[PDB]
């Protein structure tokens, strides 16, 4: 047996869930910031 | 000739003859049955005995019944009259509208086109699905496979392909359902009738359904594939026209053979499959082909037992397809639908010469970025994502955006998702993925791309999320 | 099922199983001697080159076999038991091993009348006086009713003495065995 | 190549010309009984899968029709059969009684009452081995079968005519799902809407009789026996009985289906019918396959589950729902028989044995539980609430391993999850389910403590069932939640919330 | 009736006739059925004969008459086959007429002994940088190509076949190499597109495509490799050089397994009979390199194996890995991250080694191998990249460039001198000051530039077969001048 790439997600163990949760956290934060920036740009561009 | 049944064991009936002996593959009619029972010969055991597989339940058979050799293999009606009907494995209709009155009969067993009869042209077949068109483009006249576990999207995807292509097709079509739910067969029949593809009143139907659903004894599930294949063979050769042939499932064609094998007196192979798995499948998959005198755009759903692509059955089928779109359960768990696995679906026309330089560069870029993301997830396991460098957080963000953008809402999935089905022409997909890769959308949230058609719709959805924020 | 009368000696395999069937059939009705006669007559009949070659070809309908055998058993006016047995063998397809069947029956008949077989192996022939006294002594081994059925044999492998077999019992007085026993015992 | 019937006891009959005295057409003699399988010589006119009757009252089913003998399987213990016993035909393919007389009887796999309340007075009999409906008789599953379990009715809706599959490890609550479903239909059956009555059948395959007796007591307690049949082929029963019990139950249900009535049938378990079938096949010397299961153990279940159909209105409009129960070993849902059945059904309820300890009961593992029929078989009000609830749970399930917005999301998800828990043998009407789901999903519990929702729900239900039954009746009859009904629910939820603390 | 030169079918079914008679039939002899069907007599038992039918058993009723042809299986040979498409027995299937070959050979002949051979020393140019530098293949070798699905094995084989066109179009006679491509268990349209592809590159005037496709009966797929190997032994035994490509050898094993399990031979592991080693060993041991006393010819072999899930401990993969002189792993993980051909150079080996490399490619690849070996043991850091000393930083900055030099495109093999020039530029260090993404472009440019102007230097490298210090200096000057203006 050998090691592949991205096998932590495949295994589905605790570590895989920890991946998916942490990544979702980070990109939820960034999506909130990007949505705020999009609204603010919209207001700054109506003018 | 006329023999007499001598033994019945499961679906395997041994019949003894005193006149001449019926060659293998012949069809023998059992005398004294309320409904036509046809036994297909499969062996000559010596002493003028033949082993046979019963195409229909062998309940109520008695040792000594009389059996008449029809004299030729299972013959089925063909012609443009079978369009809009539904047929047994043995050709008799099962939609309760009277007999299929044709001039042409065809034997379901026939040799495959010789090597001197094959075509060598390949032209992409736009399907309107982003992932399929981008990473594993289909081809007109080619054989196509949908490898799925259970409940991943094989049937919804093949219904989407029917709706898309069969409706916009100049030629005819055929849907041979081999050993899958009868609920689905009825659903498809009614969907076609209500969508105009089938027409009960007049002769304007473009589909010739054939059904061997999973309540048929194994002798029947192992042959309805050949029956649908015979109808498509006729439309390819005699009509001299393009044809479509959807098969769902093509695993059951192997499973049924495995079911009867042991009783046929054969030592089992690797995983309980019959020793003749490879050839019993080649002799079938070698008739589903384009030739100089026609063209068949066969699509086939393929069960992958327990999501094990190394199983003998899918492993053997992989070599008989010009394009495979491996649906995956892991992607379907993320909610991406269709679940097509971008790093496992391949094709034979994915070349810079056949699809063009830019299409090829974009497809390879998508694959490479997704693979890089797969590698990075391992590090994100331990570090967390705040620790990732700034050239990789970009890679992860872009890869997530591309994963979402590969999803799409189909017109046959409105019942589940509620959204509206979309078709994305090839240019829209290539342009959208070019832009996502280039970085022209780092300012939109990833969820902006989830279940949208062209890229402009992702922009509009991002704007709507921002406004409603 | 019926209570088939057990034959004296038990044989096994298909041969001995047909033979047991026939023996139990004949024993009822007390037709053993005549049944054996018709059996040893079919033994000669089936060796006929035409029949021998016809019955070994598997490409003649088994019904042809049965019809031919019915003809050849009606011509000889065989007892109904033997005709039925031969028809049975033809139906089942075992007539290819008929000589094993009838032979078994012969054995199963010998043990009936007490022909306890024997065998003597020597390095040379035996003078009729010596052979006769040998028979007289061997007769002492048996029981009442039984009668010796001697079978002389010659082999050069054993040098001296001889080897005697009386049904199951077996005594090896060869010089070979004695030489081996002496050599082993003295070496060990 | 020694034939079985080439014994001496037979060749002797043949030799001395005595076979003509006995009947070898409608009668035979047991060559060899052993381990529950008889070989019979004779019966030249016995049909395949026909029933035969031994000379001691025991019955059997002639499975193997070999050239010279017949492999019969005894529906009982072969302690009483002896070499040479006379087996006499019965003339008819094995069939079982059916009717409304069976309702409320603990019948046996073969249709013989084992509750001791007297003979079944049935009139008609059906062959167990009948073909399932075709493409034409059926129609799309449209009506809802109310399970009475919040999670199932909300996120895994089950229609009438649909074959679900309750799959999970041992001791995770599959029979509990089945019995909640059986008990729930009590409200519909005790009513006048004859088109909503559902008649239940429980097939107990390879379960100790104590279990079946406790289950029957539980059903009688809720007086859910006047409309229930129980086909009981328990562990002590010969393998052929355990192999035939599902087909007896399925035919008893095909009766109600073919007469415009709606039936539900629950096989428990099918993984033990498969074991009984394997034993039968191996004792008939049929070659094994995977794990020794006969080569055709898929067809065995496919031909059984394909009979759960939903007939069109030209065929009476009847219906037969099936709820097979499979038992995986260690969550290894990728085994042989679980995989065989997972692709035969349309939907599956995944009982996970670690959701079961972490607190979630019933253990339904949403996200892995699917219903291919889907929202098409749901009530409009439940559609409305479930549309939001399923989505919110889907989002919360990817941020469970832990901001303000996402913190609110997790809070709401935990609120919903505590709302999906349930008692046992206490199903709820659809109106109450939608009421509490609405209360929890609009946000009227975003502040209440988690450990209190478990009680709040309970209390809340009582309040409505004691104060605003008119609203529930309106929601139920109207089917959908009307705007005035929505406002009434809003008022009621806020009022109870304020006065609950 | 004759039951020595003739017999009659007792039974048939699943392609295994059981014949009665044929008392004088030899084992592995070709009998003929009354229906114009041939067959091979494999099981000689006391009572019958087990004939495997070369075709469909629909035409073989019970009671048929079978007549022995008196000869072991044999196939045509010669240069009359070149450019044709024959089936597992020499019958043409390209519809260009009769093959017209005078000679014949037995498929089951034995390999050359211990003395006839001589150590593999010539280089068999595959035209692929990765193969030709890091896992070289000599003439007379047996280099397994083992991989997963759709990783690029058939493409390695076809690039090898296409490359030989430069040698076969020249006048040097001991560099000419004739290719044979045995295609076992492949959809016919695949073979048709392959023949078209070979015609496009004009590489079909010295190629013999032996076709045993999926529809063909099991015996034809079991027999195709031996037919091809005999047509190749013909060129070996006449002072010519051959290259036979079995594709795959796993499907020959599957066909053989079907034959055995239907003849009822003891199964064994994975149901493979006990001869799936003997089967392949007595095939791959016919790739030799005869010494001058025997002509000097040679016969390379490139068996292709598919491994399920990269499992190379399965039965057949290990059987064929313990028989061959190397292996070229083709991992898909590398395939999708840009590395195409996806030749995993850690697992790939060649027990022949650099004994079969031209002196120039030895001179360069000797150090390239070490550079990549050093890179492969600090590859993990690549992500972190910073935070590490200049030592590992330079290691994995050289490794990335070297890796990106080994990328190559469909059907475009490179002449040995051009590979040497590119690897020289890359490894001597004239690229470490370049952004990795541009490396490929540089290559695709530099190559062309060198091809246009400095053809004389390439000719000198090709002929001398070595990088003389004069040529070394001239090449350094060329690289420096070009890299300056980029
Ligand atoms: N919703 C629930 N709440 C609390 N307990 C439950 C619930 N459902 C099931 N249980 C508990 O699970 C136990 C066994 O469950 P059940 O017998 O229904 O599962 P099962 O898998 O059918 O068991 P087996 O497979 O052994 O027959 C019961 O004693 C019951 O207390
Ligand atoms: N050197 C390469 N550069 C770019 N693409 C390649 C290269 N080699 C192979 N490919 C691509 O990989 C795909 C599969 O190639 P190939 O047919 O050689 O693999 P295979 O192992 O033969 O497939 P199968 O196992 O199905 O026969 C092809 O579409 C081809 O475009
Ligand atoms: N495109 C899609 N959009 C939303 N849901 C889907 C989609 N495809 C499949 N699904 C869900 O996955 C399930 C898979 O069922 P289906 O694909 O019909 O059968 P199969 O097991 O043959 O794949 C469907 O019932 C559906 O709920
Ligand atoms: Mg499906
Ligand atoms: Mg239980
Ligand atoms: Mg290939």
């Amino acid at each position: 047996v050998r090691s592949s790439a991205g096998a932590v997600r495949d295994a589905g163990g605790a570590f895989g869930k920890r991946e998916q949760a942490e990544e979702e956290r980070y990109f939820r934060a960034r999506a909130k910031e990007q949505l705020a920036a999009l609204k603010k740009h919209h207001e700054n561009e109506i003018s | 000739t006329t023999g007499r049944i001598v033994a019945v064991i499961g679906a395997v009936v041994d019949v003894q003859f005193d006149e001449g002996l019926p060659p293998i593959l012949n069809a023998l009619e059992v005398q004294g049955r309320e409904t036509r029972l046809v036994l297909e010969v499969a062996q000559h055991l010596g002493e003028s005995t033949v082993r046979t597989i019963a195409m229909d339940g062998t309940e109520g058979l008695v040792r000594g019944q009389k059996v008449l050799d029809s004299g030729a293999p299972i013959r089925i009606p063909v012609g443009p009259e079978t369009l809009g009907r539904i047929m047994n494995v043995i050709g008799e209709p099962i939609d309760e509208r009277g007999p299929i009155k044709t001039k042409q009969f065809a034997a379901i067993h026939a040799e495959a086109p010789e090597f001197v009869e094959m075509s060598v042209e390949q032209e992409i077949l736009v399907t309107g699905i982003k992932v399929v068109d981008l990473l594993a483009p289909y081809a007109k006249g080619g054989k196509i496979g949908l490898f799925g576990g259970a409940g991943v999207g094989k049937t919804v995807l093949i219904m989407e392909l029917i709706n898309n292509v069969a409706k916009a097709h100049g030629g005819y079509s055929v849907f041979a359902g081999v050993g899958e739910r009868t609920r689905e067969g009825n659903d498809l029949y009614h969907e076609m009738i209500e969508s105009g593809v089938i027409n009960l009143k007049d002769a304007t139907s473009k589909v010739a359904l054939v059904y061997g659903q999973m309540n048929e004894p194994p002798g029947a599930r192992a042959r309805v594939a050949l029956t649908g294949l015979t109808v498509a063979e006729y439309f390819r050769d005699q009509e001299g026209q393009d044809v479509l042939l959807f098969i769902d499932n093509i695993f059951r064609f192997t499973q049924a053979g495995s079911e009867v094998s042991a009783l046929l007196g054969r030592i089992p192979s690797a995983v309980g499959y019959q020793p003749t798995l490879a050839t019993d499948m080649g002799t079938m998959q070698e008739r589903i082909t384009t030739t100089k005198k026609g063209s068949i755009t066969s699509v086939q759903a393929i069960y992958v037992p327990a999501d094990d692509l190394t199983d003998p059955a899918p492993a053997t089928t992989f070599a008989h397809l010009d394009a495979t779109t491996v649906l995956s359960r892991a992607i379907a768990e993320l909610g991406i639908y269709p679940a097509v696995d971008p790093l496992d679906s391949t094709s034979r026309i994915m070349d810079p010469n056949i699809v063009g330089s830019e299409h090829y560069d974009v497809a390879r870029g998508v694959q490479k970025i997704l693979q890089d993301y797969k590698s990075l997830q391992d590090i994100i396991a331990i570090l967390g994502m705040d620790e990732l460098s700034e050239e990789d957080k970009l890679t992860v963000s872009r890869a997530r955006k591309i994963q979402r953008f590969l999803s799409q809402p189909f017109q046959v999935a409105e019942v589940f998702t509620g959204h509206l089905g979309k078709l994305v022409p090839l240019k829209e997909t290539i342009k959208g993925f070019q832009q996502i890769l280039a970085g022209e959308y780092d300012h939109l949230p990833e969820q902006a791309f989830y279940m949208v058609g062209p890229i402009e719709e992702a922009v509009a959805k991002a704007d709507k999320l921002a406004e409603e924020h | 099922f019926a209570k088939l009368v057990r034959p004296p000696v038990q044989i096994y395999g298909i041969e001995g199983r047909y033979a047991t069937a026939l023996y139990s059939a004949a024993s009822k009705q007390n037709k053993l001697e005549q049944v054996e006669k018709e059996l040893l007559r079919v033994g000669q009949i089936l060796k006929e080159p035409k029949m021998a070659a016809s019955l070994l070809n598997p490409y003649v309908k088994r019904s042809v076999k049965v019809k031919s055998l019915s003809d050849m058993t009606a011509k000889e006016k065989f007892s109904p038991l033997t005709s039925n047995l031969i028809n049975l063998l033809a139906e089942n397809g075992r007539l290819t091993n008929t000589p094993a069947v009838i032979s078994a029956f012969s054995t199963m008949m010998s043990v009936h009348r007490g022909e306890v077989p024997c065998t003597v192996t020597t390095a040379s022939a035996l003078d009729e006086a010596t052979l006769t006294e040998l028979k007289t002594v061997l007769k002492s081994f048996l029981s009442k009713g039984q009668v010796l059925k001697l079978e002389v044999k010659i082999d050069p492998s054993i040098m001296g003495g001889m080897i005697v077999r009386i049904g199951e019992k077996y005594v090896d007085m060869s010089a070979k065995t004695k030489i081996q026993k002496l050599s082993r015992a003295m070496r060990e | 190549k020694t034939g079985t019937a080439e014994v001496s006891s037979i060749l002797e009959e043949r030799i001395l010309g005595a076979d003509t005295s006995v009947d070898l057409e409608e009668t035979g003699r047991v060559l060899s009984i052993g381990d529950g399988i008889a070989r019979v010589h004779g019966l030249r006119n016995v049909q395949a899968e026909e029933m035969v009757e031994f000379s001691s009252g025991l019955k059997g089913m002639s499975l193997n029709l070999e050239p010279d003998n017949v492999g019969v399987v005894v529906f009982g213990n072969d302690k009483l059969i002896k070499e040479g016993d006379i087996v006499k035909r019965t003339g008819a393919i094995v069939d079982v009684p059916v009717g409304e007389e069976l309702l409320g009887r603990v019948v046996d796999a073969l249709g013989n009452a084992i509750d001791g309340k007297g003979p079944i007075g049935s009139k008609a009999r059906r062959r167990v081995g009948l073909k399932a409906p075709g493409i034409i008789p059926r129609i799309s599953v449209r009506e809802p079968m109310q399970t009475g379990i919040k999670a199932v009715d909300s996120l895994v809706p089950i229609g009438r005519g649909q074959r679900e599959l309750i799959i999970g490890d041992r001791q995770t609550g599959k029979t509990s799902i089945a019995i909640d479903t059986i008990i729930n239909q009590k409200r519909f059956n005790d009513g006048t809407d004859e088109k909503k009555k559902l008649y239940c059948i429980y097939v107990a395959i390879g379960q100790k009789r104590s279990t079946v007796a406790q289950l029957v007591k539980r059903l009688t307690d809720a007086d859910a026996m006047k409309y229930t049949i129980v086909v009981s082929a328990t562990a002590s029963d010969a393998a052929p009985l355990q192999y035939l019990a599902p087909y007896s139950g399925c035919s008893m249900g095909e009766y109600f289906r073919d007469n415009g009535k709606h039936a539900l049938i629950i096989y428990d378990d099918l993984s033990k019918q498969a074991v009984a079938y394997r034993q039968m096949s191996l004792l008939l010397r049929r070659p094994p396959g995977r794990e020794a299961y006969p080569g055709d153990v898929f067809y065995l279940h496919s031909r059984l589950l394909e009979r759960a159909a939903k007939m069109n209105d030209a065929f009476g409009g009847g219906s037969l729902t099936a709820l097979p129960v499979i038992e995986t070993q260690a969550g290894d849902v990728s085994a042989y028989i679980p995989t065989n059945v997972i692709s035969i059904t349309d939907g599956q309820i995944f009982l996970e044995t670690e959701l079961f300890y972490k607190g979630i009961r019933p253990a339904i593992n949403v996200g892995l539980s699917v219903s291919r029929v889907g929202s098409a078989a749901q009530t409009r009000a439940m559609k409305q609430v479930a549309g939001t609830m399923k989505l919110e749970l889907a989002q919360y399930r990817e941020v469970a391993a832990f901001d303000a917005a996402t913190q609110q999301l997790l809070s709401r998800g935990v609120r919903l999850t505590e709302l999906l828990k349930q008692g046992q043998y206490s199903p709820m009407a659809i109106e109450e389910q939608v009421a509490v789901i609405y209360a929890g999903v609009r946000g009227y519990l975003d502040k209440l403590e988690p450990s209190k929702i478990t009680k709040f729900e309970n209390a809340f239900l009582s309040h409505v069932i004691s104060q605003h039954q008119a609203l529930l009746g309106k929601i139920r009859t109207d089917g959908k939640i009307s705007e005035e009904s929505d406002a009434k629910l809003k008022e009621i939820v806020t009022n109870f919330l304020a006065g609950f603390e």
